[PDB]
């Protein structure tokens, strides 16, 4: 699962019709990019335009149906988002359309278009918004609510992994290593018992269910061991630590401390954001045979942090530029438009209202 | 001529929510009052005068403060950028501080220039040579951006030699960054922490004098006597005792180096620096028990050994009260957090048996628990395979 | 409904005895006031100390009980939050606290002995938590639902007011004006028509069609003050109520030809800078039940970048001349010079621990 | 001895999503070779020289390149600090400006000092005044607190002055930024003194030979002295501020006393214009550019009095501006609307149920006969309930 390019057309303030494309020179080479603007100009609508594409939905917006369509620009005929994203070497598109009734901007809103294709043999795989949701739940893995759990930190929202419930955490983990065999092992001992006393009392083995639980522990162990390592940059302050419960659940051991544990509803808002920008990190250094975390996109928690500490965040979050995967941050903040090089600028034009990207994304 | 020689002043850091305004006001002047005596006739400052991109308000007074007191003397400072210095802030103030007999570089790409004398004599020549970015220089990764680095310095001392035409004028070089065979610490952050470990300092062109700084402590590196790091003049990170901050007097004869003073910068405020257990931390407490020190000298209790479940910083609280000193931190120690490790790749191709393994290592398996139930496992994987 | 004073005791990160009075010297003179500090000071605990000691509960913490009491300092053996708040010309004090096993630094959590009096009698009004709450909730007017919505703007959530449901809004009106008679009118017209004039215009079936007028009246009202507070923070947008029968409000573009959108379609800071409008324009309200005099923002400001947050705050100072008690909480280095009133929170050397002022500690 | 005025010149200052660089750089030449030409002493910049409080990098490479190429001729540049610069900005480069023949004021407290002429000679006496804060003036503490505080602050100052210029008849210049009784108000302003003391007599001011004053951008004499005189921005910062009465004030002192203000004209490099009323008369208006080759084109806005805005009305406007050298910036509908919209406090708690009845009444139609028949089967049925 990665983003391979973008293309959208009057999704919101961005009016026109745009195209970014992260296999060609300027994103290829370095990986982490940036997203830069001044306020209302257009950012947080890139991001939107993948979710719509992929999930008909956006994290502001519950629904974009034949009612209710929020998001299309004012006086505008029609919008579409369209993502191409990998999985596996296969290279899928989303499509996602809608028109007002005879080109007018205003009239009745017709029913959206919607296409899944697999664009290497160019043929077509949904034509309905169940199908084409069922396909890309069983096809990426990621629902929607798990997109936004790991894939994608919205505005705001950026504590949707490391403040999960468990059962989310749960399905998570159960995403990215298969673990149903850890399952079926754990079947057939409660029949072999049915020596076979001590192993499946051991190996809790009664639906399949406590080796998988043992499964699922061991790889939030590897993740946290990541997330510390990435961690001990950020804020050295605080340590993840996968704690000692039947349910799988995360807490921080503060180190300034003697090293008192608490959980993790007792951060800061900051620390609450650097904490679950390094379990993100982790999440994306992962590596399983299910599924992957390739692409990642986030938005602005930066505000959140002072100067010092943004100057310490901002650092440390160089070590993915000689990386090959595309993580893509998002904020305002004069501070980053310069440690960052390569950026994409969004422009209000002229304060009609409107905005534009730079003029390579321009679809001509 | 006389240049002093020093780098890595932080300015406006914070140092556990304390600020070390104090020291560096009690350094500046005691650097005003020694540029004045030694008849000095530069100075160099190799990167990281301040700490952050937006430094504090009392940083820029402090450096503003410097800069203005230093042009009663006819001295001539050279600022250059470290990893730590926005790029931005010091180029866009580079031309108003060359009406005060000061030059900033920040960027890559400089012309090296010519140094006056306090006699308006071209004393030297220099290349400066800030902290390069990995963006800037270039267009398997790790020698590209050494060959980078290498043939940039290369190119640069080209340039100064041809300055220099056929007159007694010696090449001084600058640098930020890091060496092979460096004592680094914890103040200092990491540079290219994808591309290079290190640069090796038989790449460094021959001149008569390489400045860097990067490493805040003062060395030598391999054997050359003419390249020296300078560290910074404070400590910084409490894995620097109060004795080796050294800023160079370096002097010069006829177009050759000729003496590199190492004198030494007085300490304001003392650290100290404890580990062990609670005992041995009385213990060491037990040599300010007497003493009357005014500016209380800041300690860092580490614990190494399993008390750090009970309620220390009460005890060690109560222990401080009576002498006079000042605690900053109670930790379990580094040397303890070193081997906290103890492994770890993926579950992906990691087998079911290893999954296995890891669950009997939890248990308190016997030799034939580690055979009576492995085989029943090992067997069951394969009535289903 | 103002709070007067708030006493505090190792809370969250502060351990000590810690008490600001707002009706002390610094505080009543200017009435917009800050709290400042570094990330992870201590900022948000004196802003959910009066939310525990009121309401029981924090915008983070669900539950705080004999079971997970997950914010009392570590290495400390109880705690206590305690606000002074008055209302209608007289004064009350809520109290709140915790104690563990055996005065310990760990052992067992007990019942948090919560009280709530009467100031200027000493008359012990309630003992219980529930009591205590549907006490508080009569007497205040606003329970913790309407509390967060309206009074205090926690973390993250400064869209409370702006982006609810029409009930929650409908029940905040409610609270405002008393809307009984009105009901009371128009469910007689539903037994008096036998005309039906008046029974179609405000013909109601138990008094509710003209309730939802006077709650549109009083919408509007509320929309006129924030436009004319949203006038110098951000002048593209303005509000106005809905053609519809739920009270929703909405934003007119003035940059695009006054054409009109929902408010779940803005910006991050452009709907923090809707949605601090709205709440300043709650604060000058007048009602003859449960007004609103204080005010605590907590974040918002680094949403918005400089070219607008100086524009902000230089909209901030037009309430230097009221007698509001509104306090803002930010981290932000532009703030800390435009604002003189402020609550400076410190780390103590970086053992863990912090502390605030000295002029604020009891002992 | 010779000084030069302006004010408000607002640097860094974004407009509509454009940069006015172009401009400030024109202006800055052109104020550097004028200054030169007509041989000034001390250019006097009397407050907002930055529009915000954190300007961007072109605005203070603007700023330092302006000072460094001020050595060449000579001259003394003064800098006060208006209601949008930040004061510890120009607090911490204060003593490093000193070095540069340029004094800095940004604090409220600073002695007056004595400027010199060209030649090292003590020319005149200046009251650095710069744009005082409710709060350094004041103490612990309403309209008339904060009116006579900030008079018998300038009354203060004027008097250290009187004694500082001695036996030797010399100009005091006092400066200020404020606003006054008779100001022509504009956009741009961001209205100073909200709570109290919206307007300063102008009666109230010390008798100094000139005093030099800001935050009015348009230039103005104020109560018909001439020696109190508003200078004006010396570009336009907003789009009510016509583009021809843009002028630096070249003052002329003689012997002691005022002689002469000329008030030359800054020349245009980027003109604006204003497009009122219905939409035809919109068309008629650009009309005018209609064939003239013009090489920045004009930033023009459009305000719509009719109600002819709920169409697609960017589309019009914009197919008629395509083949005009005209880059149109805004189409909004209209101030004198917004005046009259605000035809509506009286809160429901004043507001009687009577009267909540009487706006239900007004929503309908109904006459005479139902606004007395409806009106009294509803107002005797309060009683009959309560
Ligand atoms: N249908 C629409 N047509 C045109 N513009 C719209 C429409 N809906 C919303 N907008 C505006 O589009 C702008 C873009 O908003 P966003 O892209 O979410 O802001 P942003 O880029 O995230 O900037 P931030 O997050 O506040 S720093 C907002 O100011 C909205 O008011
Ligand atoms: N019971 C506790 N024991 C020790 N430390 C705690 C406890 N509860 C909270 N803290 C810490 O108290 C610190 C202060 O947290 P907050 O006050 O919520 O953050 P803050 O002041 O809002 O910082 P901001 O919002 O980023 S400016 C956090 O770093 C918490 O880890
Ligand atoms: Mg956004
Ligand atoms: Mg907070
Ligand atoms: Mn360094
Ligand atoms: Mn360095
Ligand atoms: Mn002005
Ligand atoms: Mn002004």
């Amino acid at each position: 699962m990665k983003i391979l390019s973008l293309r959208l057309k009057n999704l919101n303030s961005l009016k026109g019709e745009w195209k970014i494309d992260f296999t060609r020179e300027p994103f290829a080479s370095n990986g982490l990019f940036a997203i830069t603007g001044p306020t209302g100009a257009g950012k947080t609508t890139l991001l939107d335009a993948i979710c719509l594409a992929l999930y008909h939905e956006t994290p502001r917006l519950s629904n974009v149906s034949q009612s209710q369509n929020d998001l299309m620009t004012r006086d505008t005929a029609e919008c579409l988002a369209e993502v191409e994203f990998e999985v596996k070497g296969e290279a899928y598109r989303a499509f996602w359309s809608q028109n007002r009734a005879r080109n007018q901007p205003d009239g009745n809103l017709q029913v959206p278009r919607v296409e899944l294709a697999r664009c290497a043999d160019g043929k077509i795989l949904a034509d309905k918004v169940k199908d084409k949701l069922e396909l890309t739940a069983t096809l990426t893995g990621l629902d929607y609510g798990r997109f936004t759990r790991s894939m994608l930190l919205s505005q705001g929202q950026f504590a949707a992994f490391l403040n999960a419930k468990p059962k989310e955490r749960a399905e998570l983990l159960e995403e990215l290593t298969g673990t149903e065999i850890y399952g079926q092992i754990s079947a057939m001992v409660f029949e072999q018992h049915k020596d076979w006393g001590y192993l499946n009392s051991l190996i809790g083995s009664k639906e399949g269910d406590k080796f998988r639980k043992f499964a699922q522990g061991l790889t939030l162990d590897n993740l946290v061991h990541l997330a510390n390592q990435q961690l001990t940059r950020l804020h050295g302050r605080y340590l993840l630590q996968r704690k000692a419960s039947e349910a799988l659940e995360v807490e921080v051991v503060d180190t300034w401390q003697a090293d008192a544990v608490r959980d993790t509803r007792t951060l800061s808002g900051g620390e609450s954001f650097l904490v679950s920008l390094a379990l993100a990190l982790a999440l994306s250094d992962l590596v399983s045979h299910k599924t992957r975390i390739d692409s990642l996109f986030l938005d602005e928690g930066f505000g959140t942090l002072d100067s010092e500490t943004l100057d310490t965040a901002l650092d440390a979050l160089d070590a993915l530029n000689a990386s090959g995967k595309t993580i893509g941050v998002i904020s305002h903040v004069e501070a980053m438009k310069e440690r960052i090089p390569v950026q994409i600028k969004v422009k209000k034009i002229n304060g009609l209202g409107y905005s534009k990207l730079e003029s390579t994304f321009a679809v001509k | 001529m006389r240049i002093l020689h020093t780098s890595d002043w932080h300015l406006g850091q914070n140092f556990y929510s304390k600020s070390r305004e104090a020291e560096h006001q009690a350094f500046l002047d005691w650097l005003l009052e020694t540029a004045q005596t030694h008849q000095v006739d530069a100075i160099i400052v190799a990167g990281d005068v301040f700490d952050t991109g937006s430094p504090p308000s009392y940083a820029r007074t402090l450096y503003n403060r410097f800069v203005v007191n230093l042009q009663q003397t006819g001295c001539h400072l050279v600022v250059l950028a470290g990893n730590h210095d926005s790029v931005a802030t010091l180029n866009e103030s580079r031309d108003i501080m060359a009406f005060l007999n000061t030059t900033v570089v920040a960027s890559a790409g400089h012309a090296p220039q010519i140094l006056p004398r306090r006699d308006g004599t071209p004393g030297a020549v220099l290349c400066p040579i800030p902290f390069l970015r990995p963006r800037d220089i270039i267009t398997e990764k790790q020698q590209h951006l050494l060959a980078a680095i290498t043939d940039y310095y290369q190119q640069h001392y080209a340039d100064a030699c041809k300055l220099r035409g056929d007159q007694p004028l010696p090449i001084i070089a600058t640098g930020h960054l890091t060496t092979v065979g460096a004592s680094k610490s914890d103040a200092v952050r990491d540079i290219y922490i994808g591309t290079l470990d290190a640069f090796p300092a038989q790449n460094f062109p021959p001149a008569d004098y390489i400045a860097l700084g990067h490493i805040h402590r003062a060395q030598i590196i391999g054997g050359m006597e003419h390249v020296r790091y300078c560290g910074s003049p404070i400590p910084l990170s409490f894995d620097e005792c109060g004795k080796s901050k050294y800023v160079h007097l370096v002097t010069f004869s006829n177009g050759k180096l000729e003496s590199v003073e190492n004198l030494n910068v007085p300490v304001t405020q003392p650290m100290a620096v404890l580990k062990g257990d609670l005992a041995s931390i009385t213990a060491q407490l037990e040599q300010w028990r007497d003493v009357s020190q005014e500016p209380p000298v800041w300690l860092d209790i580490e614990i190494t050994t399993d008390e750090y479940l009970h309620d220390i910083q009460r005890k060690i609280q109560a222990l401080t009260e009576s002498l006079p000193v000042e605690v900053l931190l109670v930790r379990r120690s580094r040397e303890q957090r070193e081997r906290v490790l103890a492994s770890r790749e993926t579950l992906s191709e990691l087998s079911v048996e290893e999954v296995f393994n890891r669950r009997l290592a939890l248990e308190e398996l016997d030799e034939s628990q580690q055979q009576r139930l492995q085989h029943l496992f090992t067997t069951t994987l394969h009535t289903l395979a």
